C-alpha cells in the first residue's frame, strides 16, 4: 500500500466521530503491543526505504534529521543484536513519535500519481 | 486571424507575395531562390555558396565600400543564406527605407561584378570556412549524415563543396550558375511587415523586370533520390560530448503523409536538461531520458525537400556508458508509433501542433521566411484554416499506417561523433527498428 | 500599448490581427533590487513551480495541450515572464500567473533539485561567451552594488530558501507588478486581471539599497575559454544621444562576409575579432560599453588602442553623413527593439512601473555632428573609466595604457 | 660566510662545530626572470630528476643511506636548492649538483607525471591559506610583468617541456650560480666545486625582460576557503628604514594568548583577525604589505580601517620608546632570518649573484623617530595603493574606501 | 623476455662484424617471411601490451604517435576479418617500419629493474 492510501483511510476514520471513538483507542494499544518504542524507534523509521519514491522522500529529509535518523537505526541495530531493549532517555516518548518522513513522502507520492494520470489524459 | 498574404506576377514570371502589419514599423522585403546547391553538378559543387560571398563584393555601380556604405545609410541590414534547395537575399529596414533596400538587393542579384580579384581573395576566406564548421557540432553531423543517407547523388553533397573546387571556382562558371538558376520563374519578391504589396509591385517592375526567364517555366517547388542505410562514425575520444543523428527517410513538402509524419514528430517531440519545464513534458521518450539521465538533449526533426526528406532525431549525451540506453529507449519509442499509439498520443501531438505551426512566426523576418518558403516549396501560401484542416484529417490510424511503412524494421543512416565507443554497430542499432514481441 | 489600471495592478495591451498573443507580468525584481546576490535569477527560476491550486507537472502538461510556449529572463532592472498562446486561450494564462504570484509553495526540494541546477546551467551556457562574462565584470567594477550586483546567481554565494522566500515576499506584490499583453484585447485582459490578481498583496515598492555610485578600475578574470575585452565608461547623466553613439561606433557589420563601415568595424580590419558598443541606461546611471572579442590576446590588444582611438576621433569631429548614419541605426535598433516581445515587455514595464515614458521609434531624436562630437569627447576625457579582461588576462590590456 | 671563486663559479662557505652541513646552489633564476608564467617553478620541481649519471630513483635511495634531506623553493629572485647531510659526505653532494645542472634529462613523461603534479600539491597546499593568496595577488597588481609574475605555475597557463628545458639553458650556467656551504670547510668546498662545476656553460647572465614598472589598483579574487586582505604599498625607492617601520608596525604577537603591543595587533582587539606588516626588498623595487585574515570578512574590514589609521598615525609621530622597540624586533628579525638555512641562503646568493652585501645584524642601523614617522608619511600618502581581497570579495573593503 | 634483454642481445650481434655480415642478412629475410609489413604494421604495433610496464610505455607515446597506432590495429584488424592484405600506401615500407616504441619501453624497464636492484641493496 502506498503512504497516501494509508493516509487517506486514516483521516477518513479521524472526520467519523463513531468510527475515531473505536479505532483511536485500538490504534494506541496496537502501538504500544507493536513494542518499536522500546527500540528507541520513531513510527516512520519502520517504512520499508527500498522503493524509488522511498529513496526520494529520503534524500529530500533535512540534513538534521537525517542524521538523526541514522543514529536511531544504528541503535536500534545494536540494541536488536545484543537482545536488549532501550531504557531511559532512549525509549521513544509518546510525543517524540513524530511523522517526520509521512509529508516529503506524500509530496513524492502526489507527483508520481499525477504523473501516471496525466499520462493517461484525453483530448476532450 | 492574420491578414491575408497577397500574390502577383510579373509578365517575367517573377512571383511578388507580401502580408502587410501595421503595428510594426520594419519591413523584411527579400528574393526567395528555388535554386541551390543541389542544382550544381560535382565539378561546381560550392559555386552557390561561392556567390553568396561575392553578392556582397561590389557591382557595376557600386564598389565593395560604397555597398557597405549604402546599407549602414539606410539603417537596417542585408542577409543571405544558401541551403541544398534554397536560396534566401533580404533586406531587413525601416518602413521608408524600403524602396531603397529592393533597388541594392536588385543590384546584388542581376549587376554583381565578380571581378577575379575578389574571387581569388574569397577563395582564401572560404577555404578557411572548411576548417572552422569543424566547431559546429550539429553541423557536421548534419552535413554527414546527408553525405550518407543520399550517397554520390546531389542532396549528399556539402554546401561548401571540396577543397578542390574551391581553387578552380572561376567568374565563368558563376556567371553560368547564377544566369541557369536565378531566373524569374524560380524566384519569390516577399514583403514582411511594413510593407505596401502594391508599392512592392511598383518596385519589382522598376528594378526586376529585366530578369531572364526559363527556357522551359516549371512550377515553383518541381524536383530521383535513393536512400542509402549506411553510417559514419567520427570517433573522438577527447570530446566530451556524442552527438548522434538516426533518420529514415522522410517526406516530401508535397507528400500526402507531410502533416502525418508532422504529427508523428511531435509525439517524440525536443528535450533538453537545461530547460526548467523539459522534466515535465508529456513525451514518453522526454520522461525515460529525463529520469535515467540519459541524454543533454534530444530534438526530433522532419525535414523536408522537393522529391525526398528525411525523419529522425538528433541526440546529444555526456552519459558515455549508457548511449546504447539511450539509442535503445529511442528506437523503442519509434516502434511504438506503428504498434501502441492510439487518439491519446496522437490527439494531444495535434493540440500541441496546431498552436506550434502559427506560434513560429513571430517577427517580420520569420514572416517573410514563412511565405517565401511557402511560395517555393509549394507554389502557395497556405491558409491557417487550411493547416488547421489537414492537421485535424491526421487520425492515430494513419500515424500507425505511416509509421508502418516509413520507420519499421527500415534501414537508416546513423551518424555518430565524439565518445561514441558506447555506439552498438549498424545491425544492433537496425535492429531496435522492429519488434520481435509485435 | 494603451496603458490602464486593474484591481492596483498596471495593465497595458495592445491589440493586433494574429492568431498568437503574449502575456508577460514584468516584476519590479531585477537584480539592482537583490537582497542577495542571485536571488532574482532564483526567483526568476522558480516562476511556474509548483503552486498551491496547481503542480509544476500539471502546469507543463497543460501549457503542450494549449500548445503554449513559456519564456523567463532577468535583467538589473526586471524580471520578466512571457507565455506565447493562441489569442483564445487568454484566460488561463491570466489565472496561472495568478497562481504564480499568489501561491508558489517554495520547496526546499524544488529549490536543490528543480531551480539550482537550472540557474546554474543557465549561467553556464552564457558564460561559454567571453563577451558576456566581460561586460557582467566590467558592471560589477562600475557600480560595485546595486547595478553591479551579478545578475545570475553564482556558485560561491549559495542562495538559501529563505532568501528566496523573503525576496518573493516583497516583489510578488501589487506594487511591483505589470501586466503587458501583445495582441490581446485591452478591455478583456483588464476584465480578467481584475478578478484574478485582486487577492494579491498590494505590499510596497522594492528599492535599491543604497545610491547609485560609480567607480573606475579594472577586472581580469582568468578564463581558459576564449578572450574579450570590455572598455566601459560609467555615465552619471543618462541622456539619449549616448544611443546615437552606440549606434554611430557601431562594429557588428550590417552585410555577410564584410566587416562594415562603421569606426569600430574598421578597427577590426586584418584581426579575426569581433567588437561591439553598446549604451545601457539605467535611469539614475547609464554604462556606455565596447566589447571586443577574439581568438588572439595580440588582436584584441591591436583593436582595443584603435577603439579609445576612433572615440576620441569621434569627439573631434563628426561629418553630416555620420551624423544621419547614426540617426539611421539608431531609429532602427529602437523599432526591432519595441518588436522583440522580450525587450518590448520590458519597455513598457519600465513605463509603468517607474514612469518614463517609452520613446517611440519614430519619435527617436536626430543628433547634429555637433551633439555627437560632444557626447564622445565627454567619453574620452572620463575620470572613471573601467576594463574588464577575460581570458589569457597577462596579455590582455590595463586601463593606464588606454 | 667566506666569499671565494671556483672555476668561475662564486662559492660562500662558512665552517662550524657540528656534525651537520647544508650545501645550497642558488640560481638566478627565480620567477622575476620567468620567460613563460610558471617556469621558475616547474625548474625548481625538476631539480633532482633523472640525470644521465643517476636517476632520480638511485638518487633518492643513497640519499636515504647517507641520510641526507632534500629541500628547494622558488622566490621572485631565486631557486634554492638545498641538500642537509652529515659533514663527512660533502663530495657526494657537491656531485649531485653538479649532475643535476650539466646533465639533467628533462623527459616529457617527467614533466607529465612527477614535476608538474607535485607543483600542483605545492601550489595548493599554498592557497589553502587565503593570507598567501592575497600577498601573491598584490605583487601581480603592483608590479604586472617581472616582480609581478606569479612565482608558482598555475592550470591556466601550462608549461612545456620545450620552455623548461629553453629556461634550464639560460639558468644552468656559471653566470647564474652560487654555492653556499652552511658548516662546509670553505678550502674543501671549493677543491670540490672546483672540479665539479668545471664543464658547466659559461651561459650569460639572466635579465629580466622589461623595466620594474609601478602600478596601483585592486585584486579581487572570490574563493570559499577564508577571507584576507592586503593592503600594499609599492616602493619606487627601496630603503632599510621599512624594515624598521614593518616591524613597529608589527601585527604578530610575542607571546601566547595574547594579542601584542605592536599598533597593528590592538587594531584586531575585539576580533578573531591577525594582520602582519611585511616590507620585500627586490634591489630596483619594493613592496610595503599589510595581511588581514579572518573568517568575518566584516571584521577584516574594520581592522583594514584601523590599519590605515595606525599607518597614518605613525607618519605624525613615533616615540624615543617605540623607534627603540623597533631597532630591536628588527635587529633580532634579521639574525633569525640569516639563522634559517632557507633564508640564509638566498641572503648571501643575493651577495653573490647580485653583489648587494649583506647586512649583519650587528650592523642593523637604529632609525631615529624622525627617520621612522617620515617613512611612514611616505606611504600613506603614496600615488599607487594596492589592494588585494580574498573571499567574500562582495564585503571587503575596496581602495578608494580606504 | 624483456626488451631490455632483447635489445641488450641485438647491440651483443651487431658489434661483432663476423656475427652482424651472418645475422643482420637472416634477420631481414626473417622480417619479410614474416609479413606483418603486409597488414600495415610496424614491428612495435606486435609487441604484447597487457603487462604493467608496456601500460606505461604506450601512456607515454606522444599523443600523434598514439593516434597512429590505434588506426594501424584497427586496419589491421579490418584487413585480418577480410581476410585481405595492404596494398598501394597501407604496406609499411622498410623506411617507414620506426622503433617508435622502443626507447619508451627502455625506459620503463630501466627503472623497474633498477627498483629492483636497489630493493636488494646491501650496506657494506
Amino acid at each position: 500500500a502506498s503512504i497516501t492510501s494509508v493516509v487517506k483511510t486514516s483521516e477518513l476514520i479521524l472526520k467519523s466521530p463513531l468510527l475515531s471513538k473505536i479505532v483511536v483507542p485500538l490504534a494506541k494499544t496496537y502501538v504500544k503491543f507493536s513494542g518499536y518504542r522500546q527500540l528507541g524507534f520513531k513510527m516512520n523509521d519502520l517504512i520499508i526505504e527500498e522503493t524509488p519514491n522511498m529513496q526520494l522522500a529520503l534524500r529530500r529529509l533535512p540534513p538534521t534529521e537525517s542524521y538523526d535518523r541514522v543514529y536511531r537505526l544504528i541503535r536500534a541495530t545494536q540494541f536488536s543484536l545484543s537482545h536488549k531493549l532501550a531504557t531511559g532517555n532512549d525509549i521513544t516518548k509518546p510525543e517524540e513519535d513524530d511523522h517526520y518522513l509521512i509529508p516529503y513522502i506524500l509530496d513524492v507520492e502526489a507527483e508520481a500519481f499525477e504523473k501516471d494520470a496525466l499520462d493517461n489524459l484525453e483530448v476532450v | 486571424v492574420s491578414p491575408k498574404t497577397r500574390t502577383s506576377n510579373l509578365k517575367n514570371g517573377l512571383t511578388i507575395a507580401s502580408e502587410s502589419n501595421p503595428l510594426v514599423q520594419t519591413a523584411t522585403v527579400g528574393v526567395w531562390i528555388d535554386a541551390g546547391s543541389r542544382n550544381e553538378n560535382a565539378y561546381n559543387n560550392g559555386t552557390a555558396h561561392f556567390f553568396e560571398h561575392l553578392a556582397f563584393k561590389g557591382t557595376d555601380k557600386r564598389s565593395q565600400h560604397q555597398l557597405e556604405l549604402d546599407i549602414e545609410n539606410m539603417g537596417g541590414h542585408l542577409n543571405a543564406y544558401t541551403s541544398r534547395e534554397s536560396t534566401v537575399y533580404y533586406a531587413k529596414s525601416f518602413k521608408d527605407d524600403v524602396p531603397k533596400s529592393v533597388e541594392i538587393l536588385a543590384d546584388i542579384l542581376q549587376h554583381s561584378k565578380l571581378a577575379e580579384s575578389a574571387i581569388d581573395r574569397e577563395r582564401e576566406v572560404i577555404t578557411r570556412e572548411l576548417e572552422e564548421v569543424n566547431k559546429q557540432y550539429e553541423e557536421v553531423v548534419f552535413d554527414h549524415l546527408h553525405a550518407t543517407a543520399f550517397m554520390n547523388q546531389p542532396l549528399g553533397r556539402t554546401i561548401l563543396g571540396p577543397r578542390e573546387n574551391i581553387q578552380t571556382i572561376t567568374n565563368t562558371e558563376l556567371r553560368k550558375f547564377i544566369t541557369e538558376n536565378y531566373t524569374a520563374d524560380r524566384m519569390v519578391l516577399v514583403g514582411a511587415g511594413a510593407v505596401d504589396h502594391d508599392a512592392l509591385v511598383e518596385l519589382a517592375e522598376k528594378y526586376f523586370s529585366h530578369l531572364p526567364s526559363s527556357q522551359s517555366p516549371v512550377p515553383l517547388g518541381t524536383p530521383i533520390p535513393n536512400f542509402v542505410g549506411s553510417e559514419v562514425r567520427l570517433r573522438d575520444d577527447t570530446m566530451p560530448v556524442a552527438h548522434i543523428a538516426i533518420a529514415v527517410e522522410g517526406v516530401s513538402w508535397t507528400s500526402e503523409d507531410y502533416y502525418t509524419a508532422l504529427v508523428a514528430q511531435a509525439i517524440i517531440g525536443n528535450y533538453d536538461r537545461a530547460v526548467g519545464t523539459s522534466r515535465h513534458q508529456g513525451s514518453r521518450l522526454s520522461n525515460i531520458v529525463s529520469e535515467n539521465n540519459l541524454a543533454n538533449s534530444f530534438q526530433s526533426f522532419s525535414t523536408s525537400y522537393s522529391d525526398t526528406g528525411l525523419w529522425g532525431i538528433y541526440l546529444t549525451s555526456e552519459n558515455t556508458t549508457q548511449i546504447d540506453d539511450l539509442v535503445h529507449f529511442t528506437l523503442k519509442e519509434w516502434n511504438r508509433l506503428s504498434t501502441s499509439v492510439s487518439n491519446l498520443q496522437v490527439e494531444r501531438a495535434k493540440s500541441q501542433l496546431k498552436a506550434g505551426l502559427l506560434l513560429s512566426l513571430d517577427g517580420t523576418t520569420y514572416v517573410a521566411e514563412d511565405i517565401g518558403r511557402q511560395l517555393t516549396t509549394l507554389g502557395r501560401r497556405v491558409t491557417p484554416a487550411e493547416v488547421e484542416a489537414k492537421l485535424e484529417a491526421v487520425t492515430e490510424h494513419d500515424v500507425r499506417a505511416w509509421a508502418q511503412k516509413t520507420l519499421y524494421d527500415k534501414d537508416i543512416a546513423l551518424v555518430g561523433l565524439g565518445p561514441i565507443e558506447g555506439l552498438y554497430d549498424y545491425n544492433r542499432i537496425r535492429n531496435d527498428m522492429s519488434m520481435m514481441r509485435w | 500599448f494603451s496603458t490602464a489600471e486593474a484591481a492596483g495592478v498596471k495593465v497595458a495591451a495592445q491589440d493586433g490581427q494574429s492568431p498568437i498573443s503574449d502575456l508577460s507580468v514584468v516584476l519590479r525584481g531585477g537584480s539592482r533590487y537583490a537582497t542577495v546576490p542571485g536571488v532574482s535569477h532564483i526567483l526568476e527560476k522558480f516562476a511556474f513551480q509548483n503552486t498551491v491550486p496547481k503542480s509544476a507537472l500539471r502546469f507543463v502538461r497543460e501549457l503542450e495541450l494549449f500548445g503554449g510556449k513559456l519564456y523567463t529572463h532577468t535583467t538589473r532592472e526586471h524580471i520578466v515572464l512571457r507565455t506565447q498562446f493562441l489569442k483564445q486561450d487568454l484566460p488561463y494564462f491570466v489565472d496561472a500567473f495568478a497562481n504564480v504570484l499568489k501561491e508558489t509553495k517554495f520547496q526546499q526540494f524544488e529549490l536543490t533539485e528543480r531551480v539550482a541546477p537550472v540557474a546554474e546551467l543557465d549561467l553556464l551556457k552564457r558564460e561559454s561567451d567571453p563577451a558576456f562574462t566581460a561586460l557582467e565584470a566590467a558592471h560589477e567594477v562600475a557600480f560595485r552594488t546595486g547595478l553591479g550586483n551579478s545578475v545570475y546567481a553564482q556558485g560561491y554565494s549559495p542562495v538559501t530558501l529563505e532568501d528566496v522566500k523573503e525576496f518573493a515576499r516583497q516583489v510578488y506584490a501589487k506594487q511591483n507588478v505589470a501586466v503587458v499583453g501583445n495582441n490581446v484585447v485591452p478591455a478583456d485582459l483588464q476584465q480578467l486581471v481584475g478578478t484574478a490578481f485582486a487577492d494579491l498583496q498590494e505590499g510596497s515598492k522594492v528599492t535599491q539599497a543604497g545610491t547609485t555610485t560609480l567607480h573606475g578600475g579594472e577586472a581580469r578574470v582568468r578564463t581558459s575559454t576564449g578572450n574579450a575585452l570590455t572598455i566601459a565608461l560609467p555615465i552619471a547623466e543618462p541622456k539619449p544621444v549616448y544611443h546615437a553613439l552606440a549606434s554611430f561606433l557601431g562594429g557588428p557589420a550590417s552585410m555577410p562576409w564584410s566587416v562594415g563601415a562603421s569606426p569600430l568595424a574598421q578597427a577590426t580590419v586584418g584581426t579575426h575579432t569581433s567588437v561591439k558598443a553598446t549604451y545601457h541606461n539605467y535611469g539614475d546611471a547609464g554604462l556606455f560599453a565596447i566589447t571586443i572579442k577574439g581568438d588572439s590576446p595580440a588582436e584584441i590588444s591591436q583593436v582595443a588602442h584603435k577603439a579609445v582611438q576612433a572615440l576620441k576621433d569621434t569627439g573631434a569631429e563628426v561629418t553630416e553623413e555620420q551624423a544621419a548614419r547614426a540617426y539611421a541605426k539608431s531609429k532602427f535598433a529602437a523599432a526591432e527593439a519595441f518588436e522583440n516581445p522580450d525587450s518590448s515587455a520590458s519597455v513598457i514595464g519600465m513605463e509603468l512601473l517607474s514612469g518614463v515614458s517609452r520613446i517611440a521609434p519614430e519619435n527617436v531624436q536626430k543628433f547634429t555632428p555637433a551633439e555627437l562630437s560632444e557626447a564622445a569627447a565627454q567619453l574620452s576625457a572620463s575620470a572613471k573609466p573601467v576594463v574588464a579582461a577575460v581570458g589569457q588576462v597577462h596579455a590582455l590590456p590595463f586601463a593606464d595604457e588606454l
